[PDB]
């Protein structure tokens, strides 16, 4: 047993260390966004843009089950009025952001790893290191900073478009009073720290998403079966990852 | 191929800030003056609960805090400044919204006199009324 | 392209009946104002609705006080659908749930084809009115 | 220009469920359905299932930790702490446990699927096996197809008696609530027979979409291999976006 | 090329099939005072038991009593006209629902069935913690 | 490698099983049916349970309407090893605390085969019962 | 791959440490008795058995006798609490709101002259109180 | 090869240290002076439930323990020395926060006699008058019989 898990160890510990070296080495510069607006521009196309569709699905979707599944439940102690400030606060602190970043590391977080991978594959980054043209200052920090700056916009528009679809089921089909639950929605519960709350939970997210989808797009092996052995790597680390961080901001920022 | 993005980059952001406004405006300064008042049980008072006169809130409360000599809690408030003739014979009750919702300050303006001096920032109202609690209020009903 | 433009648009009409049988689940209005002045309007915030025996007739504009005597005056938009509504009609504020959710109830009292009940019209003023009731003096007065 | 479009992509859209829909359907139907596919369904079982399981496990204890917290929370304002036992069981046998099961599934074990399928068809394997008289359908589509189906549903049972776990440590050994009082009142109150089969039900469903979308998505693919990475996602995309629908609609069906 | 599209069509039209099927109710009327909680879809109930829905609330614009009109399940015909409507909650918070009560027929009266589309004479409105606790305090 | 994934998938079923175990474990036997009228089942349903004194001792099956009478009848499902029940035994609707669910509480009457009085079997119908209480007439009654 | 193995022992006596850490982050001789009830209400198996406050015990199990169908529980004090004298009176109480309920297990004070046969593992607590149901207080209380 | 492997340790090292700080700002300034009092039943008292004086939080409860000899469940408090003239007249009550809240400890400060000295509750000192948390049950018997 520990003449392969030694090994095992340093070679996660050297994974680490590889990782936070890419992530040292494509964030360090002055020159860094101005020269680079073409390409952000088209990064937040490719990561947010199209990774758009689904997540407006998704939060009427989940905005929905939140209204029924919040309504059986408050109607037996006459409170369904609180609907709206259940479904709020549901989205607003777990499931919006937690749910978007599991979407986005679906989405994006294997179609980043996919594409540097592919790029890596057919010898784009060599030949763009052949013409004195630093890739990880080239091809990184743009998709970096573009999922960064993306996925904290994708959660608003999940939040705010999982409200809607609660009040879709809550106020029109079930037959709630509009007044009541709008009114009791924003009073009681919507205050500064729950939206800061979940846009620092976000903001977090995106960073440890993003960093391994680049990571794992970055470090696989050119074959073009392992690149697919680090899509699904992508996908199942960063879940890990978003479920352990969320985990621990809960405990931190709801006492 | 390059005015697409831009152009739907643009949309995204747009619809962004409109979902972010959405949020913000289902989500919810002013010259104020604080007040005084020692209560003998502020129950379940917090610092940024409301103060409401016939039940339309008309300031928060700014902090509450203990009477370091005499044991009591002396709780601070402020008032919006468009409601000064508050008349002194005015008096505190701290009350719950509805049965379980969070408590708040009830304050009632009483009646003048053709003494009866009108509050200004920084003075105490002498008439208060603690806020009932449970046990001893069945003990009451029962004895 | 005909035959597939002619696909396009009977999906684009089939999504549309779609959504119009969606809307055979669940799913603006001419207004006029009203007003009333409450001795404690209670936990009755904006949008709060108006019911005429247990169906929403309107709802509260907002809330202000008179400056000068410091009593809550709720305005309040009444659909037009009901236009005859003596003046005689007397509001009421009733609780609705348990965390202070209220709701105007207006006891629209019966005409009077001998005295001239004033319709109210369009800005009119209700004059009988009562105040939403507060459990801790009303314990007080039970006990005392 | 919307017109054209328009057609166009509901033509092709009606060509790929067409063509998924064959593609099942000539996948199963067989005799030999069972017999003498015990080496493939078991080796299928461990790519599927057992590699699938210590996402699915990690996953449940903070899934089930973050329920503890956030029940727990909203509980010790009632002072019914107590029911967090209840809740945190009904909440994962419902909604959690069955759709967050599947959506890990489909990011493991479902983009796994379908980029091995889609090298496999890269590779001319598909080709060459229907070069030998060996229908790839019945020989690669089904075996994958019944361990997906038959994995999904242990996964979910795996997920959920490990979030309540979680969830038991949370309130229990941190909270400090009596562990009698949350067993009992969880386990006497509302864990019934309709509970458990509803959450069965549903995680059966969701396992026949996700590997159904995925199978088909590395069987439809393009070979080259920006034609695979292009399929993973698209697999996992239209897989999120079916389990959250089917679960909204088993959700309306099953409660309300 | 075509077969294709055939079985898409066939599959499409098959789970639409499956996503709806996976009752010869008729009409009354009832016309309250107070409905207090009532909405649509709400039950009516025999001694607890579901026996329809109920279709929709909305104000008499000539007298503004709100009258409710409920759908009942057919297996459910001989219904006296000497019947009793009430509004009872479920429980002891729940929600709200329509109680309704058989009353009893006299067999030397004449006593009719409630046939689709007559209205129920006899109600009770909902009651009003307010005005109760008024009448128990004074 | 076979023999590792042969191990392994077993493992994997076996800590699918002891799952399932732990579920149903924190979460089937001969009965007897017996039919019971009531004129107000209050809140009751499928598989509420019926206990003699606290502790459950059955189940309840289906709960139809009296087709000639319009009186709901619930038919119950009594544990076999309870077999004596005599037929002086009183049910009664009830409910878990204050806020839970509706149960059946069957009193078990005072027996006395001494003045010929059986024991309920299966098909029997208990007689004596009790409906459910309804607030609006527990105030009605309180308060008149 | 010796340095590795030995690296790797580290880690793990790394990770068990720090599992032991977390464990701290976050048994006793029982002695059985037996109490039958008229009705035991919502009381369930593994329900506390308090001593004012404390829990000093769960409840085993319960069970009807079957010639008179009164429920029989069977609790587990734990040792540390041995001079319990037998007149001590159970009572099952409510804690909370929807049926959640524990016995109260209320000591009673021994004899200055004879003293009081001290509970022992097997015995039987006679001065029971069965428990309260909600119907039965309101058709009192109306009537 | 090495570079690699200490940024990693280092980054590691990094990582555990933030989430380390951040749970032990998770999971729980120290005047704290301890007081003793004795109860007859402590109803729904837990540990770190709050004392309050006259409303406001002045400290939470240690631990709650059984008296071996009497079984009257003895709890210990921590009060935060900032108050301190806290007579021993000072009685000891459980309230429930609101109708529903949890439980807390209610200390009504006793009158400081003036004239006749009534010394100050220091640090390990105990109360003398209490009032045990009521039960409804027993309560709503005896009311309604
Ligand atoms: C899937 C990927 C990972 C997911 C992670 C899982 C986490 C899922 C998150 C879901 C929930 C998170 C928290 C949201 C909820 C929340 O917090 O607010 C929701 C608020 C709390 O409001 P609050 O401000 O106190 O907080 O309760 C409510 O509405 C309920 C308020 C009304 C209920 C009153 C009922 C009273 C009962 C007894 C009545 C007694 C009557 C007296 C008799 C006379
Ligand atoms: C991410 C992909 C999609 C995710 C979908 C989101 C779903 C999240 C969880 C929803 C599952 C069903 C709701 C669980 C509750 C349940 O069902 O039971 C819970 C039982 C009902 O029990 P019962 O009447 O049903 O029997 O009340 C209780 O214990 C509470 C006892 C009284 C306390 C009243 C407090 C009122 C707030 C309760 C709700 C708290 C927030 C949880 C709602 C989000």
């Amino acid at each position: 047993a520990l003449a392969s898990l030694g090994h095992k160890g340093i070679k996660t510990l050297r994974t680490f260390g590889r990782a936070g070296l890419m992530l040292f080495n494509a964030l360090v510069g002055k020159p860094e966004f101005r020269k680079h607006a073409p390409l952000l521009v088209r990064q937040l196309y490719n990561v947010g843009v199209l990774s758009m569709l689904i997540i407006v699905v998704s939060g009427v979707f989940i905005g929905m089950v939140l209204g029924l599944q919040g309504y059986l439940v408050l109607t037996t102690y006459s409170a369904e009025t609180s609907l709206g400030m259940l479904v709020a606060l549901s989205l607003l602190r777990e499931l919006g952001p937690v749910v978007a970043a599991l979407l986005f590391a679906g989405r994006a977080g294997s179609a980043l790893t996919a594409e540097i991978g592919l790029m890596r594959a057919t010898e784009q980054l060599s030949s763009m290191e052949m013409m004195a043209v630093d890739p990880l200052r080239r091809v990184i920090s743009p998709r970096f900073w573009a999922g960064v700056i993306s996925l904290p916009l994708l959660t608003v528009i999940f939040v705010a478009v999982g409200i809607w679809g609660g009040s879709l089921v809550g106020v029109s089909w079930k037959g709630i009073d509009s007044g009541f639950f709008w009114s009791a929605m924003q009073n009681a519960v919507d205050w500064r720290m729950d939206l800061v709350n979940c846009l620092i939970k976000s903001v977090v997210f995106a960073i440890t998403v993003t960093w391994i989808s680049l990571f794992n797009g970055y470090d696989a092996i050119p074959t073009s079966a392992g690149i697919s052995r680090a899509t699904t790597r992508t996908v199942v680390h960063s879940s890990l990852a978003v479920l352990g961080l969320d985990f621990v901001l809960t405990a931190l920022m709801f006492g | 191929q390059t005015k697409k993005n831009e152009i739907w980059v643009g949309i995204f952001l747009l619809a962004a800030l409109l979902a972010a406004l959405f949020v913000c405006l289902k989500a919810a300064t002013e010259p104020t003056y604080t007040l005084y008042a020692t209560f003998d049980n502020i129950g379940g008072l917090k610092a940024r609960s409301p103060v409401s006169i016939g039940g339309v809130v008309v300031g928060r409360v700014a902090d509450i805090t203990l009477d370091p000599k005499t044991y009591l809690p002396r709780v601070t408030l402020e008032i919006e400044q468009r409601y000064n003739h508050i008349p002194d014979t005015s008096s505190l009750s701290i009350r719950t919204s509805g049965l379980l919702g969070e408590q708040y300050l009830a304050l009632n303006v009483g009646f003048e006199d053709p003494g009866t001096a009108i509050l200004k920032d920084g003075d105490t109202i002498q008439d208060t009324k603690s806020a009932m609690v449970l046990e001893d209020l069945i003990g009451q009903f029962l004895y």
